[PDB]
Order: structure tokens, then C-alpha cells, then sequence
């Protein structure tokens, strides 16, 4: 109680703004492919190649029982969901310099830091499930994905150790 | 008041330790939605 007021708001905007680097970045994963055998360097929707003619160019990817989980991989939605997730849990703390007090205000944001967590697992274990369909390696915005992860798990416990004291206050 | 129960941060940590081995650990939630998530584990 004190310092914490502020610090304990910090990490949240770190992981929000990495988490965003995911999903545009074309380095998930490290293989050989086609932009017409050649190695490519993976995206969610594309992939480009390298290390040949093609250096630079891309094309799309696209599949279209398990049909539904070949649906949640063709539209990859878990990463917008908790990236929206961490995004309201920063618009709940980014209120607490007025309306104070009310501790609804604090309670509040610890569901969205559980969530997108929570979110975030399911969206890794599809993705790796699906994508493995070798010398394969994992490309650096897996990483990303999972310190962004990492680090969102802070807050949530953050959040109540900023709560629960002035609830205290009013109960024993 | 709070020592009403006690299944703090670090509690709620190392419940998970001796849970993930068959040791279990000194203390188990007596509430619905705590004993639920070790009914999973």
C-alpha cells in the first residue's frame, strides 16, 4: 500500500503492446514452402520464402468432426479475444486516478488479466495441434506470445493485492 | 477478518506443488469453486 498504487500498473501496457506483434508478424515458424520447396518463414494468414528467387515474395494460406477446429484455426480468433481481454482490463485501472474509492473500480480488472491468460492457452495448444498437420523450429513471435503471457499473469494477482486492503478497511 | 480463511497467494501456489506429485499438502479448499479446480487438477 503506497508505491504499488502506480507501479503495479505498468507491466499490463508491456504485454499489451507485444502481444499485437503476433499476430502480423510472419515469424511463427521456420520451414521449407511454396510461394509459386524452398524455405519460408511462417505467418497466420501467409507465408513468405527465403533463401532463393522468391526472397521477399508471399502468398496466402487458406483450408477452406474437427471441422470446427479447422474454423477456430482458419479465423485464429483466440489472440484478438484476449488482446480486447487485456485492452478492458487497462481501461479498468486507467480510470483509477478519479472515481476512486468505489472498489469496483480495482475488483473489476482482475477477470479480464485471469481471461486473456486463460485465452491465451487454448489459442497456443490449437495453434501447435493444427500447424503440426523434422528439424522444425519454433520463430520468435511464439516467444512474444508467451512472455506477453507471462507477464499478464503478474497483474492479475496485482490487482488484488491492491484490492483487498482497503476492503479490509470496511470489514475487519 | 481475512484469516477467516486462508488460501493465500503462496498457499494457493504450493497447494499446487504437492497437488501436481500425489503429496498433496497440508491444507484443501472447503469452499464449492476451491475444491472444484483440485477436483480437475
Amino acid at each position: 500500500r503506497g508505491v504499488q498504487m502506480l507501479l503495479t500498473t505498468v507491466g499490463a501496457f508491456a504485454a499489451f503492446s507485444l502481444m499485437t506483434i503476433a499476430v502480423g508478424t510472419d515469424y511463427w515458424l521456420y520451414s521449407r514452402g511454396v510461394c509459386k520447396e524452398v524455405m519460408t518463414h511462417s505467418g497466420l494468414w501467409r507465408t513468405c520464402c527465403l533463401e532463393g528467387n522468391f526472397k521477399g515474395l508471399c502468398k496466402q494460406i487458406d483450408h477452406f468432426a474437427e471441422y470446427f477446429l479447422r474454423a477456430v484455426r482458419a479465423s485464429s480468433i483466440f489472440p484478438i479475444l484476449s488482446v480486447i481481454l487485456l485492452f478492458m482490463g487497462g481501461l479498468c485501472i486507467a480510470a483509477s486516478e478519479f472515481y476512486k474509492t468505489r472498489h469496483n473500480i480495482i475488483l473489476s480488472a482482475g477477470i479480464f488479466f485471469v481471461s486473456a491468460g486463460l485465452s491465451n492457452i487454448i489459442g497456443i495448444i490449437v495453434y501447435i495441434s493444427a500447424n503440426a498437420g523434422n528439424s522444425y523450429s519454433y520463430g520468435w513471435s511464439f516467444y512474444f506470445g508467451a512472455l506477453s503471457f507471462i507477464i499478464a499473469e503478474m497483474v492479475g494477482v496485482l490487482a488484488v493485492h491492491m484490492f483487498i486492503d482497503r476492503h479490509k478497511q470496511l470489514t475487519g | 477478518s481475512e484469516s477467516t480463511n486462508e488460501f493465500g497467494i503462496f498457499n494457493s501456489l504450493w497447494f499446487s506443488l504437492g497437488a501436481f506429485m500425489q503429496q498433496g499438502c497440508d491444507i484443501s479448499p472447503r469452499s464449492l469453486s476451491g475444491r472444484i479446480v483440485g477436483g480437475v487438477w
